[PDB]
């Protein structure tokens, strides 16, 4: 089971 | 069906102002400043008052350079061009939009009684008729919004603002989109999202429809049906599916909720071929008359207490000044 | 004293730095660790393994971080500190930028705490006194980081934080406007566009203690400009689980007044060093690495990654070029 959701996944530098 | 009937003279003058949206329907001088109600990030609400007419309304300062900064363009084209196309009784209402150089306007309907999520959580939850009366409100709006193709993605308690005469008004249309087909984004609120978001299955309105499950139930409850204190697990609790329901609950309660909170989008009511009869006709709403709502003679549960902002927050107090050079113009020529 | 002649050796290095130190045909690129690009390697002659972030010199370009990128490597390389990662090389393959730093193998903090779920506060305030010392070394040199985050803090062998994403920061005697940093992290200063400076850290700081004690962060949703609303409120919640002490801290680390807010005030970092959730910490302890971690990655030997995630391994080949003179 994969979340997408930002409190499972690595958040990325506001680009 | 008057009700068929209706929606189509809808569709038509929403589609009306859609190809041919209305701007500068007003400008900042027809204004007196009186309080601010909200800040943001990009943006600021302010009570104010129309000179000429003397009526209040809540009034949305959007800093142009800010919303660029923030991506926010389009969202913000989007929400705009959306409630200036729209006409319901449950959708608040743009009055008045214009721009500046530097500012983006929008002038609303000033709703006082402010939103369902904190009378809920001062009072507790909502007697089953209690909660039925803003359930049969929302049924409605969604009706006419996805007769529209609009789907609503933002379904959640402190999004539904409560008028003096205690009927519900829907507000807040950054994520709502015009969509045919089906989409793909994650943004409304974890305890409202439908499975399919969930699983990046890519969704339709059946989710607004699994939101109006979780809006009930919590109405009823005085809490959503997948609550946890984090926010992973608010997410599995859901694609679960596992929901109890309080001792309390009417039979037909928990018949509903059985069917608007179902994973399988062939099942869901909303989705089926019946459409929102199903909903309409099911057991738990027989003591409610649909076009006696729509014309608000219904007698509301509640009801809360010239302005003031009695029911709003104090904030610093901000001049609303505008560049004598006219910013970011290119972008936002469309609002 | 320390901080004197830290600020000292800190400046010799700033104005006399190091460039292409090495080549890529003296490692044998192992693995991918890390998603930009960086990979394990080891280095032929010494045999030893490094980490080589690979810099893509023309998508940097596209995406305008040329004077970001020169500067991380312009700092990482003149920056020395306990916790903070050694760049051991540098140099360009005529295609793509290179540093080369410590192999770090204990992996993310990021992956520890999502599969954990949550340390205990004894486990977060460990963590929590090495960022504090990192912040007030590296503000002595009026630097800001302006990147702190779990998947930016590696654990070292030892357990110990090893700072890596420089990133974005910047050396700032005064204020600076640019906006960068990763949304549930960033201060109200920083996204409400009036200017900040080094105190957008300590509230950083203050989203990172909450995170780890918590398993979330303080301003949470699955979209940055919801994220923005919940940190411009700047109204937070807390679990019924976190100590009265700890509930003070970060009412004093995430205050939008920057009035109030610790790290910012007349006694610095001393607000926080002495403040009572920190009573039980020796800080000239954590400084030496002479308290023993709660926690420790299992490392089994040279060139294990199992602390690090999979991913694709694509080609790193040669064929934007003047841009980066200096680098
Ligand atoms: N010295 C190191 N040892 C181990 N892994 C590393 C090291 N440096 C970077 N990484 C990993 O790979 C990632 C790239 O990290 P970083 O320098 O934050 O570059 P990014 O391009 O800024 N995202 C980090 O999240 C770490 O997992
Ligand atoms: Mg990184
Ligand atoms: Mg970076």
């Amino acid at each position: 089971v994969q979340y997408l959701t930002r409190s499972a996944i690595r958040r990325a530098s506001t680009i | 069906e008057s009700v068929k009937e209706f929606l189509a003279k809808a569709k038509e003058d929403f589609l009306k102002k859609w190809e041919t949206p209305s701007q500068n329907t007003a400008q900042l001088d027809q204004f007196d400043r009186i309080k601010t109600l909200g800040t943001g990030s990009f943006g600021r609400v302010m009570l104010v008052k129309h000179k000429e007419s003397g009526n209040h309304y809540a009034m949305k300062i959007l800093d142009k350079q800010k919303v660029v900064k923030l991506k926010q363009i389009e969202h913000t084209l989007n929400e705009k061009r959306i409630l200036q196309a729209v006409n319901f009784p449950f959708l608040v209402k743009l009055e008045f939009s214009f721009k500046d150089n530097s500012n983006l306007y929008m002038v609303m309907e000033y709703v006082a009684g402010g939103e369902m999520f904190s009378h809920l959580r001062r009072i507790g939850r909502f007697s089953e008729p209690h909660a039925r009366f803003y359930a049969a409100q929302i049924v409605l709006t969604f009706e006419y919004l996805h007769s529209l193709d609009l789907i609503y993605r933002d379904l959640k308690p402190e999004n539904l603002l409560i008028d003096q005469q205690g009927y519900i008004q829907v507000t807040d249309f950054g994520f709502a989109k015009r969509v045919k087909g089906r989409t793909w984004t994650l943004c409304g609120t974890p305890e409202y999202l439908a499975p399919e978001i969930i699983l990046s299955k890519g969704y339709n309105k059946a989710v607004d429809w699994w939101a109006l499950g979780v809006l009930i139930y919590e109405m009823a409850a005085g809490y959503p049906p997948f609550f946890a204190d984090q926010p992973i697990q608010i997410y599995e609790k859901i694609v679960s599916g596992k929901v109890r329901f309080p001792s309390h609950f009417s039979s037909d309660l928990k018949d509903l909720l059985r069917n608007l909170l179902q994973v399988d989008l062939t099942k869901r009511f909303g989705n089926l071929k019946n459409g929102v009869n199903d909903i309409k006709n099911h057991k738990w709403f027989a003591t409610t008359d649909w076009i006696a709502i729509y014309q608000r003679k219904v007698e509301a549960p509640f009801i809360p207490k010239p302005g003031d902002t009695s029911n709003f927050d104090d904030y610093e107090e901000e001049e609303i000044r505008v560049s004598i050079n006219e910013k970011c113009g290119k972008e936002f020529t469309e609002f």
